[PDB]
Formats: C-alpha cells, structure tokens, sequence
C-alpha cells in the first residue's frame, strides 16, 4: 500500500508539470479556413493575396 | 459608509482632512458611483472598533 | 416465455387458453387466488421483470393488467413466492377451504430478500418492505413458505450449506 | 401618437405623427440618427428616483406589470380617450389594455425599427432629458437587479 | 529579454519570449481572475489560453475581421466563468464596454464577482430567450459574440440581431456539431447552419475550424447588413 | 474548494509537509493534521483518537 | 387552416396555400426529419428525427410563425413514427424495436421525460422495427404496427399488451381509426387490408379485439391510409404505389363496391398539338420532347440546365415561338426548322425573367396573356396590363385561401374569359 | 513536454498493475484465466461481500 | 472527347476551387432557397427503400 | 422526485447503467463511496461517474458534477441508493460510484456503449 502511495504521488506531481507546461506553451492551428463571396466570377479571381 | 454622507459630513470632513482639496468631492462622487459591498452594520461595527482601537 | 411471454394452457385437454406479456425479461412468476363468495374466486397472477417491476394480472376475465408496482430498490430480481395461504405448494383440496396469502417475498440477486404485507402493499402501491433480509452471499434460488403462514426457507445454489 | 421609452435614466413619453407606414419610411431612411431623434425628440421625461431601492422594485414591477411612475406617466399619457402608444412588449401592452385606463396600445407589430431607432437616437438627448452620461446610472442599476436577483 | 509584436487586430499582442505566446494589454495589473500567470515589459501584459478560451482559439486560428476595437461596445452571449470576456473587457480597455449575458448561477456568482472587480464588464443573469428584460438596460451594442450551446442560435442570434445590432455590424457565432446533431459531418452542419443565418438577413463571411484546439467546434464571422 | 475536497484529505489538511516527506520516504502516514484541536478529539484517547 | 410538409431535407415547410408557394422554410434544429404529427387543437406540432429526438415547434399566432420550443428526452434509436394523444403525452415508434411514451405536460415536473418504454417480440433474420402508432381514444389504447408483419393492441394505461395478432406476411405499413372506435384498419406492404372490429356489446364489454375482415385490392403495394365518418359519407380513401387511389366504405368494408381513382388525372395536360407544321410537343418534369407527324419522328429536347421546377404551363402558338412558365420564372424561346433538327434560340427579358406565371394563352404570334401567381393578367407585345373586377371574400375565402384564385381562362382572337372557382366567370377585351 | 508525457503513462501502467496485484490479496474467491492471446488476469466469483 | 466535356459539365457546374490551404464557395441565389423546399438526403431514402425491398421477401 | 438532481435516467438506461455496475463489481474495475469517487476524479482516471438520486441531503452527492464537468468527464443518475448498493455488492446504501480505466477489461465494449449513450443523454 505504501508502494501504491509513492508511485502515485510521484505520477500526479508529473501530471501537474505537464499541465502547467501545456499551459505555459502555445502550439499551432490548422483547420478548414473557408471564405464566402457572392460572385463566381469574382470567386474564380480570388487569390488569397489580392 | 459610503452612504450616510451629507453636507454637514462634507463639513466637517473639512474641519478634518479637507475640502479644499477636493478629496471631498472626490470621496462623495465615488460613494455615489463605487460598487463594493454596502458594508452591514457587524462589519460596520467592527471596522469602526478597529479604527477606534489604532486611534487610541 | 420469451421476452414478457407468459403463455397459459388449459390441462387437462392441452388447449391454449390465454397468454399475457411483460416487457423487459421475464424471470420470475407465482400464483395468488382471492375468494369473493361462497365458491366464487378469482386468480391473480404475478410476475417479477428483472429490474423490480412487479405485475399483478387476473385469469377470471382474460389479460387484464390489475395493477403494476415497483420493488424498493432490487436491481437483479430472481425469484417471487407468495404464501400465508394456498399456493402452489400448499394447495387446498376443496373450494371452500382456498384463502387469501398473506405474505409476498422477493429474493434478489445479491441474497437480499424484500418481505411484503399484501394488505397494506396493495394499498399504498410502491410500498416499503415489512422487512429486508440481508444475510446470504450468492444468489437465490429457492423461496418456500409453511404450509400455515410462518416460516421462509431460502436457499442458495452456489455454496455448501446455504 | 405616443411611443414609449424605458430609459436607463428613467421613463419617458413621446409623440409621433402618422405608425406603420411611417415605419416603411423609417427603415428606408434609417432614421435611427439626429435628424429624426429632434423631429419627435419630447413629450415627457420622468428621471426615476435616485434610490436603487426603488429602482429595483421599478425594475422588478416593469419586468411583471405597470408601474406606479408609469400610472405617473398615464395621469397624461391620454389626450384622446384611447390613444395609441407603441410599447416594445407584448405582456405590458395586454397590462395597459386591461387595467384601468383600458384604452388602445399598439402591440408587438413591426415597430422594432422604430424603437431601435430612438435607441439609436437617445445619445443624442444626453444633454436633452437626462443630462449626464448614463451608462454609469445603467452599470450601478444592473449591480443593484444582479445583486438583488442572484441571493448573495 | 522579451520582445511585443503588435496583431492584425489592436490590444492583441504576440510576445516572442522564452516562448511565443498570446497576451493582452492588461487592464489593471497583479489580479488574477483564473490563476493564470503574467509577463511585463513597464507595461503589464496578461495570456489567454487557446484551450480555456474560444476566442483564443480564433486569433490563433487566424480570422481576417473580428468586429472588435478599444473604444466600442459588444455584447457576449454565454459568458460562464467570466474569462473570454473579461479579456474582451482587456482587449475593448478603458473606453469601450462589454455587456455579458448568462444565466446559470455558479458561473453566475463568478462573473459577478469579476464584475465587482473590473468596471467595463456590464453583467445580465438572465435565460437569454427573451431580450426584454435586458433591453431595459442595454442600448445600440455594436458587435457581437454568441457563445451559447443551445441547439436554437439561428432563432436567438436573429432575436437579439433585430433587437440591438449595429447597422452594418459585426457577429461572431460558435458552432459544436457534436451538441447540435452529434453524428454527421463538421462542415455538413456548418454549412445548414449559414444557411439559416442567410435567411435570418445575417450575410456571412468566413468559418474556420478549431484543430488542434477543440473537438470539430468552428467560428462563424459575419456582418448585418441593411437590415432591422 | 474546501467544499470540492474530498472527506481523507480533510481529515489531512494540515500536516501536509509530514505527510509529503512521509510519502517520498515510504513511512508511515501521519493520521491527525490539523483537527486534533476540536472538543471532540479533545473527549476520546489515542489509537481512539485516530478512529 | 395551413399544411404542412416535411420532405426527406432537415426542414419542415409550411406551405403558402392561396399562392403554391413555400410560405415558409422553418429549418429543425436537429438532423434529418423522418416523421411529424400535430396534437390536439392543432396547437403544438412535433416532429421526430434521426438524430434520436422529438422536436416541439409551437405554432399559435397566425400562419408563418415558427419557434423552437421544446426538445424532448433524447435516446440513440431512430424516431420513425409519433402521434398525439392530448396536450400530455407523445407516443413514438423506433427501430429499436420499440416504443417509448413521452410526455409533454404543462405545469407537471414530469416535462420532458420519457416515462415509458414498451417493447416488441422481435424476428429473427433481421433487425425489425415499428412502422406505425396510432392512439384510440375510447377505450385507451394504443395500436402499433410493426415490421415483423404483427398488430399490436397495448393499453396505455399501465403500458401493457392486451391483444397481438400476426395479420399480414410482410411489414405493416399503415393503421387509421374510425372516430367513435370501433373499427381499426391496418394496410401492410403485400397489398392487403384488414379490418379490426370491437362493435358488439360483448367485445365492447371485454374491451377485446378480433379481426373482422380483410381484402386485397392493389397493384403493387400499400402506402398510406386515411379514415373519415360523418353524416354526408363514411369512408376510407387509401393509396397504393401502383399509382393510384381506391375509396372503399366504413360501415361496409366487406360490403361497399370499391372505386378506383385512375392513374393520371388530366387536370394537368402535358402535351400540346399545333398544325404549323404537324406537330406535338410534350412538356415533362423539366424537359420539352416535340414530334413532327404526318409516321412521325422526334425533334427537340429541352433540359433547361438553369431551373429544378416542373415546367407547370407550357405553349407553342402558330409558328415557332414557345413560352414555358414556372411559378417562379419564366422561359421564352425561338424555334426554327432546319429539317430532322431544329433549333432554339432563349430571348432574354427582366421581366419574363423574373415574374410568376400560372397560365398563359396566344391572341397572335406577338400578344399574349401572363396570368400570374397572385392574380394579376399582364399583356406582353413580344409591360402592359388591366384591372379586375374583385370578387367578395366571404368567410369560406377567410378560412380557405385559394378558392378566389383565377383558375382558367380561354383567348381566341379577341376577347378572353377568366373564371375563378368562387364561381366567377368574367368577360375581357383586352 | 513530450518527455513528461511518456514519463506519465510509463508511470500510470506500473501503478495499475501493482494496485491489482495489492487488490489480490483481500478477500473473495478468485480464479485464474488466461487471455488467449497470452496474457494473465484474473476473475472473481460472484458474490456479494457482507 | 464527348466523356471529358460531361465532366467539364460538371467543371461548370461547380462550386468550389480549392487554393491550397484555402477554399471558396459562394452564396445561393434568393429565389431559389426561399421558392425550392430544399433536396432530400439521398442516403436516409435510400435507406428505407432498400429496406423495403431487400431480398428478405421474395419481391418480383 | 428530486428536482435538484437534474440528469436522471430512464427505465431501459437504468437497466443497462446498473447490469454494467453488476459487470464491473465482478471485475473489480470500480471505486464506491462519494468520496473515493471525488479522489479518482481528481487522479482523473475515472471513465464515468454515478450518482443516486434519493440520498436526502441531496448535496453530499451534488458536490461532483463541478468538477465533472471541469474534466469533461459523463455523470448519470439513478433514482435509488439501495438499488445501486445491492447493484454494486456492499450491504449499506450506496449513492456514488465511479468506473475506472482498465483497456485490458472484456466490458470495454459495453462500456464504451453506454458511455456514448450518457454522452448524447447529456448534451
């Protein structure tokens, strides 16, 4: 039972210190980025630039 | 309180600290405008013994 | 039966008199009788579901649900027996002599038994138990009552002197 | 006509020619601005009380049924014996209908641009009726109903 | 040691550090809200997190015109727990204002409590189905923010859009097809969903999809146009 | 948070540096903490005083 | 009075009954919409859908208005079916096999749960499901047909079986009720129908039910069915895939002489013939197949790329000129021969293009009569138009709409009539 | 962060094993199978404890 | 020849051109979502009909 | 019969919720008591939660579904504490219990079942 109590203590204190890094890091999105217009026309001229 | 303020309370808050500098229209518009907790009676009764207490 | 399948057939011609239907699964069913004149009486069967729903059903006119109720906590309900009475155990051997049981006993599946007082069960409707036996570790399996209303023998099927 | 306003610095009763055209002439324009706001700018302002206590109780009783300041208000909300008023609520509307006065409120019809409008237009009486900026009075009142709502 | 860069949008600020990171112009300095850390540079600057917050999960996940600015006023239906919008109230700072809607209680009391606090945040604790009782108290917001898991947003963000948006104004909805449908496809359900906001007069914009931050969620920007 | 704790860790709350060192050695959990100090446990004695 | 209609979409449309337009779009919040039934005082309908929900949409107010109100206990079973029995309680049948009874009650904690589940004895090589629900009135029961091919006769009270029966092979695929209750027919999908009676004085007394009769009277299969009993006739009206209707009686149904309401009804025409040339020209589902006879060979065809209407009025006057009209545009085209081909050429127009057109006639090549949807006659000259004498509304025009609507009208060479189903026929020169 | 990470889950796995192998030792009646695909694990009778 | 202009058809017919990481459709005409009730789903049709004439019932 | 209580089950999910308690009772795969329920939450290895709907004060099981909902983790209720009790195997009335993570169990599939059923039930 002591075993069980170590091994659990050490397991939680490496759980908080992931959670404090996943919260002091900051990673990137990449989802579906669409964009609405009204002409075809104008949609076929479209460039992300422009 | 912020709240049993008057005329004669700004007076006196004169013969006190000072009108003059403005501080008195200063605390009675921020009484009209603060949002903290209107403080009940207990509270009262106790903040005022603690002010009487460190005066003494 | 099958689901809630309770299927009835007249003996001693082998006929299909009448069946009636529970839902969730039938486990287990016993029988009741009420006296209402001189030789006049009806029957009323009782069913157990599994979760604790309780139906009461009379034979005299055909399937007609008298009333259903729910067992004060039961989770895994396998076996009813009523007593106090006639059964079908104790059973009578002239008209006259049928009586009324008295006491109605659910055994569980954890060796819980919930012990009902019909009279005042019928009444209140999701009653509370007389009493609940707590003593056994397994299942249930036999459920038996005196012939003249005191004792309940229960019995186990898993373990030695049970 | 008569149109209503619930002010965040009080209560207030106002008066428009002819109602539902004058909204089709209202929604093309956009007459939410200035302009309009000093076309029907005052009948009555009446600044509530500045006790939150009774601001709350107002409040509470606006939110349920008429008010006492707003029977203040039908002393002379009338000049003809049913004269029509645009509310923005259907329940005060039926209130208005079936309490004393009994007489006609035009109910929840399509004059939401219309009270959009003076919502609009109401910035631009900050001088006019009640002469300060309101969205203090507005932030102290929603304490005083939040504090009163929730227990605490 | 740590260096600012300004965004697209204004108070928003990426502080290339010991870490990139996402961080706002603080309002008042040294106050947490929900334990969450700070950074100066003196200026004190205050993170969002992608995860907690949603609208973190926009700027990150990159939107072209969010409708928000210092000096404006925009309304936040679902504001539990008080932290996105206590940052919009960061973000709008001293001159502009926020009006924060709810009506659960827990988040009730937490919000309120960060409203005794800061003062731009205006809170209404009501069931946000009938915008009477909070049209007593609120005039002419100019953009909005619905965050709100009900399955009828269509029918309440169309309310609210007759009853208090700007002309020509800016709406930012959320979308979680795992609470409206939970069993058909992400864009499937977006694009219904347009769809109704299309016939409710509300003309879209964008949507994006929130990856590697949340479970198919996605953030609908659009404008009112011509309308009441 | 008090409220959202659990009834072990209230019966711990105080001696938590014990406890910790207690832990990280494998010995032997420290049973009173902070709630020797009521009338109660004030009332009974020893291996009693655990319970 | 409104109609409403739920398509294969995620929407209900209710539709606009003087014009036949789709009055309103009233999108449901959750998924694709399988089954809808409105309650008691037409008050409250309700739809269910595959998401594993019953969707509450209130309608009181007028037409059009279509709010959200309430969504019910939700489960992982596909609704298929759901009836009314008052403002309290929402029976509905779904491919678990089952039936679960919700309940829909004011001012009770009980809102929104569903408080009982019944179930179904189940095949064996398949996976069944309930087809049909429907709740009788007098003697409180419910009624089910299921896919196994059975009747089932519960009682609601209780939520307990009184009576089964394996009438019908196949799926069942309707039920319907008399009023008063005492006959219940169901119509299965092998073609048949049965009739369940409970009419004498001891069944009644029993409550029992035993299946009276039954009858076959389709090509293909059955559909739907639908009952009425009043004091003018008594009949049920039941339609079958094989693409056509049969009316049979309801105090007879072993007796009364069956009709057959045929295939097509011409009240629709489809084709049009012109001697210019010695042609006909059949107009379909979006799509204008012409002849030329005299044998006889095919000569265009018109997929209109553009519009997904069924091109409702369609004309060729003499010559080669064609007018084809929608409810929502219109199509106008120039025609010219070659020989075995033709050729079509679209003119191009605002104001054909955008405007309604119900019917429409030739007074020459170059004037022709625009009837459109809202009751108005334009003239075009290949923007011209004239007056009408209104016709009263009564209150029958207040409670159905579309009766003050021009209906027909015929042009010869000068003058033209107009007719209205009110029973109005009036004379023009145009 | 990825460390810590697989540092939790080596964690969490030896801490499982060993709380079965401590609930292996209280009270029941026990019984031995062997997952065909070659693991170890075990399955009590049923019966309610008092 | 004939087989590539059906899928140029369907070029034309089209509504979406992805530009990389990015994507484009635009928005339906007035009339036709306020005068159309919109199309059926094909699968859950689809669905109900196969399961009214699987090979479960000899059918034909 | 307790309107504090909200997300209470019905008949059939009662049924299925309290046979895969009578499973994971003989799998030893679950933790009883309010309070080791909380612990397990917060060591967050908890797969889902229980909750009786009849213990009277109704607050000593309504402590959890804050932290529930701050791990995202399902809760159900059953309307009655002696039926879970005997449902789990211990003699005393039980109002809380947790199933715990085991991906080596032959209930992982009925788990998983009723899971996404208390899931779509929670929305």
């Amino acid at each position: 039972t002591q075993d069980s109590n170590y091994v659990r203590t050490l397991r939680q204190i490496e759980l908080k210190k992931l959670e404090k890094g996943a919260k002091q890091l900051m990673f990137k999105s990449s989802g579906n980025h669409t964009i609405f217009v009204d002409s075809r026309e104008k949609m076929n001229e479209f460039t992300p630039e422009k | 309180d912020k709240a049993s303020l008057n005329d004669d309370s700004l007076h006196d808050l004169a013969a006190l600290l000072n009108e003059d500098s403005g501080i008195a229209q200063r605390v009675i518009d921020n009484a009209r405008i603060s949002m903290g907790q209107d403080i009940s009676e207990t509270d009262m009764e106790n903040v005022c013994v603690f002010a009487q207490r460190v005066a003494s | 039966g099958n689901n809630g399948w309770i299927n009835i057939l007249h003996s001693t011609s082998g006929l299909w008199l009448m069946g009636c239907k529970i839902e969730g699964v039938i486990t287990d069913f016993c029988i009741d009788y009420q006296p209402i004149s001189r030789g006049k009486f009806r029957t009323i069967l009782i069913a157990v579901n599994a979760y604790g729903e309780v139906w009461e059903f009379d034979l005299n006119k055909n399937g007609h649900v008298i009333r259903r109720w729910k067992d004060q906590g039961g989770v895994g309900i396998t076996k009813i027996q009523v007593g106090g009475g006639t059964t079908t155990t104790c059973p009578a051997l002239q008209i006259s002599k049928i009586k009324q049981n008295r006491w109605l006993a659910v055994g569980s599946e954890s060796g819980f038994v919930n012990l009902y007082d019909r009279n005042n069960a019928m009444t209140s409707s999701t009653p509370t138990p007389v009493a609940a036996l707590d003593q056994l570790t397994t299942t249930i399996s036999n459920l038996q009552f005196s012939p003249d209303g005191q004792i309940l023998c229960m019995a186990s099927r898993a373990v030695k002197d049970a | 006509a008569y149109v209503l306003t619930e002010t965040s610095a009080g209560y207030a009763l106002l008066k428009a020619s002819d109602k539902i055209y004058k909204s089709s002439s209202l929604i093309q324009d956009l007459d939410s601005s200035d302009k309009v706001l000093k076309e029907f700018k005052i009948a009555a302002f009446s600044k509530f009380n500045s006790a939150a206590n009774a601001l709350e109780e107002a409040n509470s009783i606006i939110e349920g049924k008429v008010s006492s300041q707003l029977e203040k208000l039908l002393e002379e909300i009338k000049k003809d014996k049913k004269s029509t008023l645009i509310v923005s609520e259907t329940k005060l509307a039926n209130a208005i209908n079936k309490l004393g006065l009994n007489f006609n409120v035009v109910s929840d019809a399509v004059t939401l641009d219309i009270y959009r409008a003076i919502k609009e237009y109401l910035p631009e009486l900050l001088p006019g009726m009640s002469d300060n900026d309101l969205s203090k009075m507005s932030l102290g009142l929603a304490h005083s109903i939040g504090r009163h709502k929730l227990k605490f | 040691k740590v260096v600012i860069e300004p965004h697209r949008h204004a108070g928003v600020y990426i502080a290339r550090g010991k870490e990139d990171l996402l961080v706002t112009k603080n309002m008042a300095p040294g106050e947490s809200v929900y334990g969450e850390k700070r950074i100066s540079v003196k200026v004190e600057y205050r993170v969002w997190n992608p995860f907690r917050s949603k609208l973190a999960a926009g700027i990150m996940g990159g939107l072209d015109e969010l409708f928000i600015a210092p000096g404006k006023k925009v309304l936040y239906l679902g504001a539990a727990s008080g932290t996105s919008v206590s940052h919009v109230s960061d973000v709008v700072g001293p001159e502009g204002v926020v009006y924060a809607v709810e009506f659960s209680h827990r988040p009730g009391r937490e919000l309120i409590s960060m409203a005794k606090k800061r003062p731009n945040i205006i809170p209404i604790i009501e069931d946000a189905r009938h915008p009477q009782k909070y049209r007593m108290l609120i005039g002419m917001v100019d953009c909005v923010f619905a965050d709100v898991a009900q399955p009828d947003q269509a029918r309440i963000i169309a309310l609210n859009s007759h009853m208090f948006l700007k002309d020509q104004g800016g709406v930012v909805i959320s979308i979680k097809a795992n609470c409206i449908d939970s069993t058909v496809d992400a864009e499937t359900v977006f694009a219904r969903e347009v769809q109704k906001l299309r016939e409710e007069r509300i003309k879209p914009l964008e949507q994006l999809t929130l990856e590697p931050y949340e479970r198919d969620h996605c953030i609908v920007v659009g404008r009112y146009m011509r309308s009441g | 948070s008090l409220a959202k704790s659990p009834a072990s860790t209230i019966q711990i709350l105080g001696a938590e540096k014990a406890l910790f060192r207690a832990l990280k050695t494998k010995h032997d959990t420290p049973k009173y903490g902070l709630l020797y100090h009521a009338s109660l446990v004030g009332q009974a004695t020893g291996k009693n005083k655990g319970k | 009075l409104r109609l409403f209609s739920i398509g294969g979409s995620t929407v209900v449309t209710e539709w606009d009954l003087a014009t036949g337009l789709p009055l309103r779009n009233y999108d449901c919040n959750s998924g694709v919409i399988w089954s809808i039934s409105i309650n008691d005082s037409q008050d409250k309908l309700s739809v269910g859908c595959d998401n594993g929900t019953v969707v509450l949409i209130d309608i009181s107010g007028g037409p059009g208005v279509l709010e959200h109100d309430t969504i019910l206990m939700r489960q992982e079973a596909r609704v298929l079916t759901l009836a009314w029995k008052k403002d309290d309680f929402v029976i509905g049948g779904c491919s678990d096999g089952r039936i679960r009874i919700w309940s829909a009650q004011k001012n009770d904690e009980n809102m929104g749960r569903l408080l009982h589940t019944m179930k179904v004895d189940k095949a064996k090589k398949e996976s069944t499901l309930v087809w049909s629900v429907i709740y009788l009135p007098r003697t409180d029961q419910i009624a089910s047909g299921d896919s196994t091919g059975s009747i089932k006769f519960w009682d609601f009270q209780f939520a307990t079986l009184n009576q089964s029966f394996k009438a019908h092979d196949a799926d069942v695929l309707c039920l319907t009720t008399d009023t008063d209750n005492n006959y219940v027919f169901s119509a299965g999908v092998d073609r048949k129908i049965f009739q369940f009676s409970q009419n004498t004085n001891k069944s009644q007394k029993n409550n029992r039910w035993v299946n009276s009769s039954n009858r076959l009277l389709h090509g293909n299969d059955i559909r739907a069915i639908c009952a009425y009993q009043s004091k003018g006739a008594d009949f049920l009206v039941s339609g079958g895939v094989e693409k056509t209707l049969v009316i049979n009686s309801l105090t007879s149904f072993s007796n009364g002489n069956y009709r057959k309401m045929p295939t097509v009804e011409p009240y629709s025409k489809n084709v049009l013939v012109n001697k210019e040339q010695r042609l006909v020209v059949s107009w379909s589902e979006s799509t204008v197949k012409i002849w030329t006879m005299g044998n006889y060979k095919l000569v265009c065809k018109l997929t209109l790329k553009d519009d997904q209407n069924i091109s409702t009025c369609s004309l060729s006057p003499d010559g080669q000129v064609l007018v084809v009209g929608r409810p929502s545009t219109t199509k106008v085209f120039h025609l010219q021969p070659v020989g075995n081909k033709l050729k079509v050429t679209k003119l191009d127009n605002d104001l054909l293009l955008r405007t309604s057109t119900k019917l429409v006639k030739f007074i020459d090549n170059s004037k022709i009569v625009i009837c459109s949807c809202e009751d108005d006659v334009f003239i075009v000259d290949l923007p011209q138009e004239v007056e009408l004498l209104e016709v009263t509304s009564t209150k029958s025009s207040i409670k159905v709409p579309y009766i003050n609507r021009i209906n027909h009208l015929e042009v010869d060479q000068n003058i033209a009539v107009i007719s209205r189903g009110c029973g109005v026929v009036d004379i023009l020169d145009l | 962060v990825k460390q810590h990470l697989q540092r939790e889950t080596q964690l969490k796995q030896v801490q499982q094993r060993m709380d079965a192998q401590r609930e292996l030792l209280k009270k029941g009646s026990k019984k031995k199978i062997v997952d065909s695909s070659g693991k170890i694990s075990f399955k009590w009778k049923k019966q309610r404890k008092r | 020849i004939k087989t590539k202009k059906r899928k140029t058809l369907k070029n034309l017919r089209k509504d979406s051109v992805k530009r990389g990481k990015f994507r484009v459709q635009l928005l339906s005409t007035t009339q036709d979502s306020k005068t159309l009730p919109p199309k059926k789903e094909s699968s859950i049709i689809r669905s109900k009909d196969r399961w009214l004439n699987r090979k479960a019932l000899n059918k034909g | 019969p307790n309107p504090k209580a909200f997300p209470l089950a019905d008949a059939a999910l009662t049924q299925q919720i309290l046979d895969v308690v009578q499973q994971a009772a003989n799998l030893r795969q679950l933790k009883k008591g309010a309070n080791e329920a909380t612990k397990t939450l917060n060591r967050g290895i908890s797969e889902f939660i229980i909750m009786a709907a009849d213990c009277e004060p109704i607050e000593i099981l309504l402590h959890l579904p804050l932290l529930c909902e701050d791990k995202n983790v399902p809760y159900v209720f059953v309307p009655s504490r002696v039926a879970l009790g005997r449902a789990c195997g211990v003699s005393r009335p039980v109002i809380a219990a947790s199933i715990t993570t085991n991906d080596a169990s032959a209930i992982k599939t009925q788990i998983y079942a009723v899971k996404d059923k208390i899931e779509t039930l929670l929305i």
